[PDB]
């Protein structure tokens, strides 16, 4: 809130999303690689491959699934808490 | 043609449109036709099933008529309309160098005052237009933009000037005049063209401002929806570097 | 490449235009027009006419026809 920066990471190209969830306190990044999911206790961020850079982001109200909105019109549940994807 | 059966037989004008119509069906039998109607046109200067069926018998009586050349070339040109129709039905159905002879011999009666005229007739500025869009097929574009400045400087609402200079422009590589000037046409078009705006919408991504080129593109298609190769080539890749 | 716009159907711009019939057979010849400047534009259905609703449907296509000019508000 004052200024500080709090850790200043890089992404392969470029980034285009942030969505905090309203539960917990880590937030996902929607870039162009892949979505990161960066965390205040975890620095380390997995990476994966996406077709191409993704839109928007929104998490659900009570934390239980990230949509990912996508030009071509993808728009995947992908979920920490379950793998299954709609 | 529906409309052009309205016309008296014994008017010229029905006598040059029933060509006009003709040749417009692009078809090579019509554009022959069309050709003998056009040099009927000017020898003679210089001395609901029933609906459908008018319709054909006019055909088959343009055929019939249809069964002179040097005629046109040595003839005073008296009679512009049906020069300056020939001269695209030659245009049309192969003949470049005939429809340049002809059209050259058309506008060496004043090549101006012609242009400057207030009038409803606008045939000599459509005889502009065609030596715009014939020499621009040359390889060669400075006379080209003589004529559209000639024209402009008389006609400042010339929209497919515009455009035909915008081209060359584009050819140039000039391109903050030719969307100077393309706002200029898209201005006078009211944002109701599918090509101008087409290239608008080009300058526009090569020029880097998508939100633009999109809102070009959204006007071109809800106006003209049908226009081809619009959004596959200036909608997509205005979506991918909107936020590059 | 090429593209042509979609403009309105003949009959589109009129409905009761069925002149554009008939004038297409008589001037295979030669021009009558000063014959032709007196058919009317519209054409009687088969319809039935009630008296206070009919006098009621002019009235008030006249009121519209006055404020669709005083829409504009010039006096």
């Amino acid at each position: 809130s004052q200024g500080e920066g709090i850790v200043k990471y890089q992404h392969t190209e470029a980034i285009q999303a942030l969505a905090h969830n309203p539960t917990s306190s880590q937030l996902a990044s929607v870039s162009s690689v892949d979505w990161g999911i960066w965390s205040p206790e975890q620095p380390k961020v997995s990476k994966y491959s996406l077709p191409s850079k993704g839109l928007c982001a929104a998490w659900t109200p009570n934390g239980k699934t990230l949509a990912i909105g996508m030009l071509d019109g993808t728009v995947m549940m992908l979920s920490k808490t379950s793998e299954e994807k709609v | 043609e529906q409309l052009l059966l309205l016309l008296p037989v014994h008017s010229e004008e029905r006598r040059i449109l029933q060509a006009y119509c003709t040749m417009a069906t692009r078809r090579p039998e019509e554009l022959e036709t069309a050709l003998h109607l056009f040099l009927e046109c000017i020898v003679a200067a210089e001395t609901d099933d029933e609906d459908l069926q008018l319709l054909a018998s006019m055909h088959e009586a343009a055929a019939e008529l249809a069964q002179t050349l040097a005629f046109a070339l040595q003839c005073k040109v008296i009679h512009p309309e049906a020069f300056l129709g020939l001269a695209i039905c030659l245009f049309i159905s192969g003949q470049e160098t005939a429809a340049r002879n002809v059209l050259a011999r058309l506008l060496e009666s004043k090549d101006p005052i012609a242009i400057l005229t207030c009038s409803e007739d606008d045939t000599i500025e459509r005889a502009m237009l065609f030596e715009a869009y014939m020499d621009t097929q040359e390889g060669r574009l400075k006379d080209a933009r003589f004529v559209l400045q000639q024209v402009l400087s008389a006609n400042e609402g010339c929209s497919s000037a515009w455009n035909e200079l915008g081209l060359i422009y584009e050819r140039n590589q000039k391109h903050k005049n030719a969307s100077q000037c393309y706002q200029k046409a898209w201005k006078l078009v009211q944002e109701a063209d599918p090509d101008v705006g087409y290239k608008l919408g080009f300058n526009y991504l090569r020029g880097g401002q998508p939100v633009k080129a999109i809102d070009v593109c959204k006007r071109v298609l809800t106006h003209h929806a049908t226009y081809p190769r619009i959004e596959a080539d200036i909608m997509d890749a205005a979506y991918s570097m909107l936020r590059p | 490449a090429g593209f042509q716009a979609a403009l309105p159907r003949l009959n589109e711009l009129d409905v009761a235009n069925s002149w554009d019939k008939l004038l297409r057979m008589m001037r295979s010849e030669y021009d009558m027009s000063c014959l032709t400047s007196c058919l009317a534009r519209e054409l009687d259905e088969d319809v039935a006419w009630n008296p206070e609703m009919l006098l009621v449907q002019l009235t008030s296509d006249m009121l519209d026809a006055a404020e669709l000019q005083k829409d504009s508000g010039e006096a």
